[PDB]
């Protein structure tokens, strides 16, 4: 739910 | 040895990343930061907005300075633009020093933020390699380590448990939030955390693939990711020898892919019945590795419930990438891990706050021998 460059 | 001020800074909800309190500006604005070890640029929400409560007000700030000059960030998930500048940073239940640092304020996003999180920004944690627009915008931690004598390292410890929590040393290694030795492998380059994995087991049973899938293009650790991610071809043999082993269940394959999730009455999840999952990760000596071994408490993330009643539901939290290897909370949740930015290497070790069940423990066994490691890494 998150996958951050 | 021992940072009692920092420990248990950290919170956080279950899939929507952890976060540090921070202060910005003078006087001091208090904005929780999500701690992202995947990115390298600093950036808070600083214009209105649904999901936010509270933003970096830049007209209060009287140490604020405009760089006058936009940015924009995507990421895998999310995406934010804004402009950059700087100003006096600091972090409450962190190091007692106040710095000045690069900022990039927040004015249009786009599946950024989350409805409820808690968080209203980023804190990129990797190297400026990565660092948007280019590596000039010196990172965060890069800019505390030159202006105070905080050591050029920071660990972190993520525990499960819809709130989480943990804790981020700034600094050093608080010796009581692990048990057993720390094992560390070697950062291949420096702008992810970039690691190389050289054998996969699945209960003990090698998954028996060409060791540079594992790594294709690339793996790193990132506390601002959810699941355990992994290239196609490696994902869709974990998954079926992860079907395997729990064959004495079905579940639909909506499961499998992450879409629909399971359940079971309250107390009675079947861990026993999951196998266990061992990652073998370079070693700091020529020929030698050593491996970490979550649960299915780590790879089975718990939610609410299908129809939001009474009962243990829970999604698999291994998904593919397209992008690499992403070792995220799942893998996080159940070790100490440290980046030693100074030695460029990143340990394991045990975390005391793991998640797991009387019989089975998450686990960081070394040495073992093993040959050709440099070959598993993609180029």
């Amino acid at each position: 739910e998150v996958n951050x460059a | 040895g021992s940072f009692v001020e920092m420990v248990d800074n950290l919170r956080g909800k279950s899939g929507q990343g952890y976060y540090v309190e921070m202060t910005v500006g003078s006087p001091p604005q208090t904005l929780n930061i999500l701690v992202d070890t995947g990115s390298s640029n600093f950036a808070v929400g600083a214009a209105p907005h649904p999901f936010l409560h509270r933003y970096y007000q830049r007209q209060l700030s009287s140490t604020y300075r405009d760089l006058r000059k936009g940015v924009y960030v995507p990421y895998t998930q999310g995406k934010w633009e804004g402009e950059l500048g700087t100003d006096l940073v600091s972090i409450p239940h962190g190091p007692n020093v106040t710095v000045r640092a690069n900022i990039a304020a927040i004015t249009e996003s786009d599946k950024f933020f989350i409805n409820g999180s808690n968080w209203e920004g980023i804190l990129g944690l990797a190297y400026a390699e990565i660092a948007r627009p280019d590596d000039s915008l010196e990172p965060f931690f890069d800019s505390l380590v030159k202006q105070t004598h905080v050591p050029n390292l920071f660990s972190l410890q993520l525990c499960g448990a819809a709130s989480v929590g943990g804790s981020m040393i700034i600094g050093g290694i608080d010796h009581s939030l692990y048990t057993g030795s720390l094992w560390y492998t070697p950062i291949r380059r420096e702008w992810y955390y970039e690691v190389i994995i050289v054998r996969v087991e699945i209960n003990g049973q090698d998954l028996k693939m060409d060791c540079k899938e594992y790594n294709y293009d690339k793996s790193i650790v990132d506390s601002g990711t959810t699941n355990l991610r992994l290239p196609k071809k490696v994902f869709e043999a974990a998954v079926k020898s992860i079907k395997a082993a729990s064959s004495t269940e079905k579940f639909p394959d909506g499961f499998w892919l992450g879409e629909q999730l399971v359940c079971w009455q309250a107390g009675t999840t079947p861990w026993n019945i999951f196998p266990v999952i061992s990652l073998y990760l370079m070693g700091e000596v020529t020929n030698q590795s050593f491996r970490i071994t979550i649960l299915p408490q780590q790879y089975l993330r718990p939610v609410e419930d299908v129809a939001t009643s009474q009962d243990d539901c829970y999604k698999f939290a291994i998904s593919q990438s397209s992008t690499g290897t992403v070792m995220g909370a799942v893998i996080m949740e159940g070790f100490y891990v440290v980046f030693d930015r100074a030695r460029k290497r990143i340990g394991f070790a045990v975390s005391a706050c793991h998640v797991h069940d009387e019989f089975r423990t998450a686990a960081v066994e070394g040495p073992f021998v093993t040959l050709d490691m440099e070959d598993c890494g993609y180029n």
